[PDB]
């Protein structure tokens, strides 16, 4: 934001309290709304001090009335607190009253405050508050007070006295008010009368607390809290020589209460601040002489002493991070005041934090307190070469314990660190340390994983560069890595990181960081960022990656570590690919960087892991992956490997990964098999080619034979990675054999009895099978070596097979996959003939695709139906050319509009069905429309079902009405009834859909008619569906369709009465109670189904007859019910 | 607490100063204080105890606490030296038989504790009477040279007719400005 | 495992969490102070599951209070019973997160999980065997999303073997009206299904639609929010609290409920339906308690379960009555609606008799139910999120925070594959 | 064997340290204690997390039986200033 907008809002909201204070419903709703507009301005409380004056004049008129009752004035102290807490008491109280008439008033209203009134807490604690205002006047309370002795015998107490009372019972409270009470000890105590009637008094009550309270208690502990809060407040803001002649007194009862050794963290807190307030109160402050010269503003001694140091260093090792930071605050205050040579003497303790690595709250201490004393200037020049060597290891402390790491705040506490040695020392000597100092905060400000330490570091970069400019290129590494810049780690790690490193000042520290820590990291995401972070810094550097880098990596490619090995792999494939690509822009090879001692090192990386068995187990996939990422990535740089074993090797593991992919976790599997395929596609590319366009005849057999003779294997898996492995091919490697891949693959995407359950293949078949269309290309008159229209027919027949492909396997429509991956390959397809050979686009086989993407586009699965939808739009506004072949392309493009289709959620059901609905007007989709409507309407989600429903009803008006237009509906739906009959899959969603139909009052001008042809060979559909069943669902939705069709008049009346009477008698008797239920239902809505004045006998008799006994029992009452209905009884045999 | 919240909280500091306003009763200080905001001259009162103000002055927060300069008061200006930035010391120039008063209670002021490290302004108000010392007289009479521990700088005004009073501001932040600021 | 901490994170989420425990205590008999008042050996045969025993036979709480500012921290220890809670317990910021999850995850969380690490460990410390965790928070607000799924992430991280459960509280954009409330809710479900073994869905679209037509209310307020959310808490783990043989710890009630990895969104439900001030002197019968938990009006998540099919179910009736009734009961309802219960995971259905009923009713039931239908909270989130994500409003804040669009991307892909997984395994061999 | 081998280490760091009288001793016993945590670190990518979680219990044990040894064989003194050294 960037003001206080909403005003008038609060205005009324802060003048409608005198109007929601009785009832409490609308007095929460106001309270919510405050609290809402009040958050916005948590994190900017400054934008609200120019409304924090108006808004507490109406908050203190309100409590101010002496005829504002306790629910009003509560109301009102509430919304204050409220302010408060947003803004700031420190700045809201300072605005408050403070003359003196309101020293009377305000303290009287203390005087009628419940402590045990837990709903109006928010007035106990904010009217402390503003009695520590009314301490700010320059006069005594004796005056105030004037006469006490008014009244005979019963005197007057004193406001003093008064104040007194009440801060000792709230010192001592649970609530917030305990808090506040600490306000008024630092605003009544520390006053000048006060002082002098009330400072004897409160010490030794306040002592007799400390002595008589256990932290073993609830009430003890507060007390003890209480007690320890007010003695801060009173060394705080009281004076030296006042407070001085108590600190040994108090000292001792701090001691006394063993507090290092509670497991109460904020006692120990509270404990070490009184412990450096009584300290500082044994020395006379002291004032910076060293300012007005270093920088603008923006951009004898007590025994005592000893003992509050050894305390403070005590409190250093905490393992509280709350406790350090308030030992680090002490000790840097009294090193503060103290002389220049007993100071040091702290320092030399401080150091003895960084003994034992181990420890990293003491490293955490140790860097705090070097900041607290370097930040007021108390470290002598001796101690640089024994702190700043310390610091160049706390900013990369990043070890691990097991699962959890540790170190960031290592990293933290050494960037505040350098920060403050912007100002603690001076530009002439930390000048042979400047170097040091500026590489070790770029490396943590680039290559950091925490975000905080990169800020931190960004921060100590800017503070160095603006206070001392004595950093190289401070400017340039100032403007690009700032507060936004840093904040992304993949630009610190890839862009950011190599502008740095342009300059020779960051060239060889940035790069062996990265080569000895970052590439070596724990997480596999760090280690391929550092990779990528090398890569982009040897295009700067390289003769320094070639020659000392370079065989650095190849000396721990060998270690026993297994993170050092992958990180070295990496390393050497990015140092490799760079060259080469350094190389390829200077007409050079890229031997010429690699020296033989690099093509030998990198000629045996796969061979020496193969001999240790190193490939095997979760530890050796994680080899095989970065041996397979070298391996292509020297294959794509072109390497003089031709001829060789090393080729032959690198085969071997690459078919190994696929034909032992059942043997890879199926969450890191798809990985490990898209990165063999790639290498495949790289190795197979640069070294098996003896001529330009060809391929050696003898290693083009062994391929091919090998493959295609794996793609009938008995695992799914090696299935899967030899389709893959076929599809990535090079095309001079498939001319002279590409019919027999062609009729491999399509052996692989198709489904046998055997092979029901290998839905897995087809996907990756029908992934091969595309690939190897756009390799190969089309060309005139070459089935062999390209797409002719030889074979364009087969393509479209084999892709087109496995549409009609659902398998309801125990995970579900596994399927899907299948006839997903189908809808890719045709889009690759017609698209890449539409780019060449646009004739061979059939138009029977093009409306088929287009029939069957409009079908997929209407399913029941959101995920899939935005595929299909974005498919079919890719597919249809394509005019780069256009489709020779689109049933109603004009139609489609008036539908959908190219402007509006990219802001179209497909995915969404409401923004979907509404618009796919819509293609029932072409009647070229009208069925493959109706298909996928039907079968998305009878399935079980109830948004789908509801946004299927409202599509329908919402179209059915306008064709209701036409008798044509319900004459061809109609029959398109019969004919996907006679189309999906024992199916299993449409049969139970067509009966829904035909029920919920009937029930809306869809096909009523029919009804008039006697004997319509459609509701006859509806009954005859019914008939043969319905019989013989056992799941209820279906029996339930025939009994609906039945009951519905019952309407219609005529024999299929009759017809349809009988067969109602024949289910009554169902096996189960919840479906005789059900059939029974929907009979009375339909007799007593529809008229004229019963005549002769005989519907009242049958209306009894099925209410009376109890349809959930047995069967020898209700069959003579259906006998008698088909009888009084004119109905053939059924025969019993 | 991180390092960022740290100079987050330091720079929301630095953005907060304090000049607190002594000097003798009857001198002129709720005068200038009024004049420097723009408010009424005509109707200003003398201050029963202390009044305290807020305003925003070249993007610099400026809290002013005018204290009483009554005898009963001056026992109490301790509980305002906490946090202080700035001391403004204003001095009337009619005022020449309690000038001997009035600098006693600087030369105290100067050896404080708190007081130790904050500028100095000292107003020689009331300079357009006839017997108005001139700001020599003043420096003169209340030993500023001796004044070593402190930047301090003479500079008269006048609050009836609003001159001098920027400049004094000005200088004053000028110097607040010269040195580092750090939290405690 | 016979100890539980407890975490609350953001508004929301500590007073749920501050409610949560007044009822536990009501229920107990422990009163403010701390000592035992009750009348029934029972409350404290299982009292050092959520309690921790001090001197003079006082019972301590286990919880820890978190924020990134002060108004909750005050608001809780000041309440009716904030004093019994620990003062070193409490452990929060002073500017918020802003209703940013990156804001909450990656600055102020990330500075303040050190803190929050320290209590957590002091509270393991006192535990013989520590049993797992539960969190309370949103998923809405920026805080009590961010932070809190980052104390998760540390807890998984840290504590190798240890189960881990949380409340969270889907916004609703008919109670609040913040605009990045979907992006806030996305993500966090992103590191659920990834971290979070079990978690309870609790729609506030479902309880303002409770509040405002069944109970009657023109102006539902938070205060009737937090009056149905702390008894569905009090009803879900009334079997962690006493005696029992079904679910007595977390890992069993994982085990039974938990049917698969990323697969753990149990939707609540209680009867019969309550206010505040409000005293209902009929009892209703085992069958009316049995057939009113079971409708969609009972249940907290706006999800009807008759549009779904059930994996798991688990009821609880608190209150005198037989276990033959309630046996014959259950057994009829899953006869008749045998339908909406999957057949491939036999005997999915467990009910549970306890004599504690709760405090102002004699009769009471609970419902923690695994059906697919919950997968309907989630699409909704989706048409939001992705609508909001196309034309790139308001995202500067999280890019400008070290996030980025390939989060979001991430999110989006893991969330829209649980739905499929969820519809896949409803249509299981159809 | 990794519990196996870790249980025949724990116990010879537990013997070490039973018999620890020199900075030699303690500083050889907090050299098994990193290769052991370095060992642990490099293993949990194929570990349960019952063991995992035992395995860090002993460490800590182990940690904490350490610093009790350094802190009572070696008492650091109490803080003095360093005015007359000699
Ligand atoms: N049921 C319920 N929802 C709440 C409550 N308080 C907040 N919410 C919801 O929580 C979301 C807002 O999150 P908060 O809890 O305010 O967020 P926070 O954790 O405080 O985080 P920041 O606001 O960013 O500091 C919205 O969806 C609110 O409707 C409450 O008491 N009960
Ligand atoms: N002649 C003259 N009178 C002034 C000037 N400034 C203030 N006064 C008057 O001196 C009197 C004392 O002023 P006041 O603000 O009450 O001073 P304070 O109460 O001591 O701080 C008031 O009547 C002022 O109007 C000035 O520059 N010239
Ligand atoms: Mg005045
Ligand atoms: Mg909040």
């Amino acid at each position: 934001l960037e003001a206080f907008g909403e005003s008038a809002e609060t205005r009324a909201l802060l003048g409608r309290l005198r109007e929601v204070h009785g009832g409490g419903a609308e007095r929460e709703v106001a309270l919510e709304r405050f609290r809402v507009i009040m958050d916005k301005y948590q994190e900017q409380p400054h934008l609200l001090d120019p409304h924090l004056e108006w808004m507490m004049n109406l908050l203190l008129d309100i409590v101010q009335d002496q005829t504002s009752p306790a629910s009003l004035v509560h109301l009102a102290f509430k919304f204050l607190y409220i302010i408060t807490k947003v803004r700031g008491y420190k700045t809201f109280l300072r605005l408050f009253p403070h003359e003196v008439a309101d020293v009377e008033p305000v303290l009287d209203l203390v005087t009628i405050q419940n402590p045990k009134d837990h709903e109006a807490w928010e007035t106990r604690y904010m009217l402390l508050l503003w009695l520590s205002v009314t301490c700010l006047i320059p006069f005594d309370f004796s005056r105030l007070d004037g006469n006490l002795l008014t009244q005979p015998g019963q005197a007057r107490m004193s406001i003093m006295d008064r104040i007194l009372q009440i801060a000792e019972s709230y010192l001592i409270v649970s609530d917030k008010a305990r808090d506040a009470a600490a306000v008024l000890v630092s605003r009544f105590i520390t006053r000048p009368d006060v002082k002098q009637s009330k400072m004897a008094e409160f010490l030794d009550w306040s002592l007799c607390n400390l002595a008589r309270s256990s932290f073993q208690t609830m009430q003890g502990v507060i007390t003890m809290d209480g007690t320890l809060q007010a003695l801060a407040q009173i060394f705080k803001h009281g004076k030296r020589e006042d407070c001085l002649p108590y600190a040994a007194t108090v000292l001792r009862c701090l001691d006394g209460c063993r507090l290092p050794e509670s497991n109460q963290t904020l006692l120990r807190k509270l404990g070490v601040k009184l412990v450096q307030r009584l300290g500082l109160t044994f020395l006379k402050p002291k004032v910076a002489a060293w300012r007005y010269q270093r920088g603008c503003r923006s951009l004898d001694v007590p025994e005592g002493v000893e003992r509050v140091i050894e305390q403070l260093l005590v409190g250093l090792k905490d393992k509280d991070t709350v406790v350090r930071w308030s030992a680090a605050k002490g000790i840097g205050r009294m090193a503060g005041r103290l002389p220049r040579a007993l100071a040091d003497d702290v320092v030399g303790s401080v150091l003895d934090c960084f003994s034992f690595q181990e420890t990293d709250k003491a490293w955490h201490g140790g860097c705090l307190a070097l900041a607290e004393l370097g930040r007021r200037g108390l470290l002598l020049p001796s101690r640089l070469v024994d702190v700043v060597a310390v610091i160049l290891k706390a900013l990369t402390y990043d070890e691990k314990r097991g699962a959890c790491s540790v170190g960031t705040n290592v990293r933290d506490a050494a960037c505040y660190v350098c920060w403050a040695f912007a100002r603690a020392y001076e530009p002439q000597e930390l000048k042979p340390f400047v170097t040091a100092i500026s590489s070790a905060l770029v490396i943590a400000a680039v290559f950091d994983r925490d975000i905080n330490c990169r800020r931190a570091a960004s921060a100590a970069f800017q503070e160095n560069v603006g206070r001392q400019g004595t950093f190289p290129h401070g400017i340039d590494i100032l403007t690009t890595a700032d507060y936004f810049a840093v904040g992304n780690r993949s630009n610190c790690f890839l862009v950011i990181s190599v502008f740095i490193a342009g300059f020779p000042e960051y060239t060889q520290p940035m790069i062996d960081h990265l080569v000895t820590m970052k590439i070596s990291h724990w997480d596999g995401v760090i280690r391929e960022l550092a990779a990528r972070a090398l890569h982009n810094l040897a295009q700067q550097a390289p003769e320094f990656s070639a020659t000392q880098v370079f065989p650095r990596l190849l000396s721990m490619t060998l270690s026993p570590d297994l993170h050092m090995r992958h990180g070295s792999i990496l390393a050497c494939a990015e140092v490799a690919y760079a060259l080469y690509k350094l190389a390829a822009q200077e007409n050079r090879p890229v031997t010429d960087h690699l020296d033989e001692q690099a093509v030998q090192g990198l000629k045996q990386i796969h061979q020496q892991l193969y001999d240790r068995q190193l490939y095997r187990g979760l530890g050796g996939q994680l080899m095989r992956q970065a041996v397979c990422v070298l391996i292509e990535k020297l294959s794509l740089s072109k390497m003089p490997f031709r001829g060789d074993t090393v080729i032959d090797g690198w085969q071997w593991l690459i078919n190994d990964t696929l034909r032992h992919l059942h043997l890879i976790s199926s969450h890191s599997r798809q990985q490990m098999k898209d990165a063999a395929v790639s290498a495949l596609a790289a190795l197979c590319s640069e070294y098996y080619m003896k001529e330009p366009g060809e391929a050696d005849p003898a290693i083009q057999e062994e391929l091919i034979t090998q493959y295609l003779a794996e793609l009938r294997n008995p695992e799914e898996m090696t299935r899967c990675g030899f389709s893959l492995a076929l599809g990535a091919l090079p095309g001079f490697l498939l001319k002279g054999r590409l019919q027999q891949v062609l009729t491999g693959l399509r052996a692989v995407t198709h489904t046998s009895p055997e092979d029901v359950s290998f839905a897995e293949s087809r996907r990756d078949g029908l992934k091969a099978i595309a690939r190897i269309c756009q390799t190969v290309g089309v060309k005139a008159g070459a089935p062999d070596e390209a797409v002719c229209g030889e074979n364009v027919s087969q393509i479209y027949c084999a892709l087109l097979g496995c549409m009609d492909d659902y398998t309801t396997d125990s995970r579900g429509d596994v399927g899907t996959w299948v006839r997903k991956a189908a809808m890719t390959s045709l889009m690759d397809l017609t698209l890449l003939l539409a780019r060449s050979q646009p004739e061979l686009i059939e138009a029977h086989t093009c409306e088929r695709i287009m029939c069957c993407v409009a079908q997929q586009a209407s399913e029941k699965i959101d995920r899939f139906r935005a595929h299909a939808a974005s498919v079919f739009l890719t597919l249809l506004h394509f005019d780069s050319p256009p489709i020779p072949h689109v049933p109603h392309r004009g139609e489609l493009e008036k539908l959908f509009p190219r402007s509006d289709v990219a802001s179209v959620n497909w995915s969404a059901p409401s923004q979907a069905f509404p618009r796919i609905t819509q293609l029932l007007g072409l009647p070229t989709y009208r069925y493959h429309v109706l298909l996928g409507l039907v079968v998305s309407l009878g399935g079980l989600t109830e948004s789908t079902i509801r946004h299927s429903t409202q599509s329908l009803f919402e179209y059915m008006k306008g064709i209701q009405s036409d008798p044509q237009a319900l004459g061809s509906f109609s029959g398109t739906l019969l004919q996907i009834f006679e189309d999906n009959l024992l199916n299993e899959r449409v049969s139970v969603p067509l009966l829904k859909t035909l029920d919920h139909v009937l029930t809306h009052g869809c096909f009523d001008i029919f009804t008039t008619e006697e004997d319509h042809p459609f509701a006859v060979k509806l009954l005859a559909l019914c008939k043969k569906e319905i019989k013989n069943s056992k799941d209820i669902q279906k029996l339930l939705s025939g009994i609906a369709v039945f009951c519905e069709m019952v309407q219609f008049p005529g024999d299929v009346r009759r017809q349809a009465l009988l067969q109602l009477c024949l289910l009554l008698c169902h096996r189960f008797p919840l479906i005789r109670k059900t059939t029974a239920s929907q009979v009375y239902e339909t007799l007593l809505t529809y008229s004229d189904v019963v005549g002769a004045d005989v519907l009242d006998e049958v209306v009894t008799v099925l209410s009376d007859t109890a349809w959930d006994a047995e069967l020898a029992v209700v069959r003579e009452q259906r006998n008698r019910l088909c009888d009084l209905l004119g109905v053939p009884r059924p025969q019993l045999v | 607490m991180g390092l960022l919240t740290i100079l987050k909280k330091m720079k929301q500091k630095e953005r907060e100063l304090r000049l607190l306003m002594l000097g003798l009763d009857n001198a002129g200080k709720t005068t200038i204080l009024k004049k420097f905001n723009g408010e009424d001259i005509d109707t200003i009162s003398p201050t029963l105890g202390f009044n305290i103000k807020t305003l925003e002055h070249r993007g610099f927060k400026l809290n002013i606490w005018d204290v009483g300069g009554q005898k009963s008061l001056r026992s109490y200006w301790r509980n305002y030296f906490e946090s202080t930035d700035g001391l403004i010391w204003v001095v009337d120039s009619a005022d020449r038989q309690r000038m001997q008063d009035c600098q006693r209670e600087l030369q105290s002021l100067l050896v404080e504790e708190r007081l130790a490290g904050a500028t100095l302004l000292i107003f020689a108000n009331k300079q357009d009477l006839p017997g108005a010392l001139s700001s020599n007289a003043i420096r003169e009479v209340l030993e500023l040279d001796s004044i070593r521990s402190h930047h301090w700088c003479i500079q008269g005004c006048s609050a009836v007719t609003g001159e001098n009073l920027l400049p004094g501001i000005d200088w004053l932040l000028d110097d607040i400005s010269s040195r580092i600021f750090t939290a405690d | 495992m016979r100890e539980i901490v407890h975490i609350q994170a953001g508004q929301c989420g500590n007073q749920i969490g501050a409610k949560f425990w007044e009822v536990i205590s009501d229920e107990h008999g422990i009163d403010p102070t701390g000592t035992y008042h009750g009348d029934s050996d029972l409350q404290l045969d299982r009292i050092s599951v959520y309690y921790n025993e001090a001197t003079g036979g006082k019972y301590v709480p286990r919880a820890i209070l978190v924020d990134l500012e002060p108004g909750t921290m005050d608001s809780v220890r000041s309440g009716p019973f904030g004093q019994i809670f620990r003062p070193d317990n409490f452990v929060f910021g002073q500017s918020g997160a802003g209703n940013n999850w990156a804001k909450g995850h990656y600055t102020e969380g990330a500075e303040l999980v050190d803190s929050v690490l320290d209590v957590v460990r002091k509270e393991a410390e006192s535990c013989d065997c520590l049993q797992g965790f539960q969190l309370t928070h949103s998923l809405g607000g920026g805080t009590g999303s961010g932070m809190g799924t980052l104390l998760i992430s540390k807890i998984r991280e840290e504590y190798p073997d240890r189960i881990m459960n949380t409340f969270s509280v889907v916004p609703s954009p008919k109670v609040s009206d913040t605009v990045v409330e979907p992006y806030n809710a996305t993500l966090s479900v992103h590191q659920l299904v990834e971290n979070t073994d079990e978690t309870y869905c609790i729609d506030n679209e479902a309880l303002y639609d409770i509040c405002f037509r069944t109970l009657k209310l023109t102006t539902p307020t938070y205060g009737d929010l937090n009056h149905l959310v702390s008894a569905t808490m009090s009803g879900v783990t009334t079997c962690l609290r006493f005696p029992g043989q079904l679910n007595a710890d977390l890992r069993k009630l994982a085990v039974n409920m938990v049917p698969f990895p990323r697969l753990h969104f149990f939707m609540p439900g209680f009867a019969p339906l309550t206010s505040r001030g409000s005293q209902q002197y009929r009892a209703l019968t085992v069958p009316e308690l049995t057939q009113q938990v079971f409708d969609a009006k009972n249940m907290m998540a706006a999800c009807d379960p008759r549009h779904g099919r059930y994996l798991t179910v688990a009821a609880v009736f608190r209150g005198r009555m037989s276990m033959k009734e309630v046996d014959e009961q259950m057994l009829n309802v899953q006869n008749k609606n045998s339908s909406y219960f999957v057949e491939w995971i036999p005997n999915n259905v467990k009910t549970a008799v306890c004599d504690i009923p709760p405090r102002g009713l004699k009769m009471a039931v609970t419902f923690i139910g695994n059906s697919t239908a919950i997968q309907e909270l989630f699409k909704r989130i989706s048409e939001q999120f992705t609508a909001m994500f196309r034309r790139k409003a308001f995202l500067h804040w999280y890019t400008g925070e070290g996030m980025d669009e390939m989060e979001f991307t991430e999110a989006e892909s893991n969330m829209n594959d649980l739905v499929s997984e969820y519809q896949q395994y409803q249509d299981a061999t159809a | 064997f990794f519990v196996a081998t870790f249980v025949r280490e724990r116990a010879a760091v537990e013997e070490l340290l039973e018999r620890a009288e020199s900075v030699e001793r303690l500083e050889e016993a907090a050299s098994r204690l990193q290769g052991l945590q370095k060992l642990i670190n490099d293993s949990v990518f194929f570990l349960a997390a019952y063991d995992l979680r035992q395995g860090q219990e002993a460490l800590a044990r182990l940690q904490a039986a350490l610093a009790e040894r350094r802190r009572g064989l070696q008492p650091k003194k109490r803080f003095a200033f360093k005015t007359r050294g000699k």
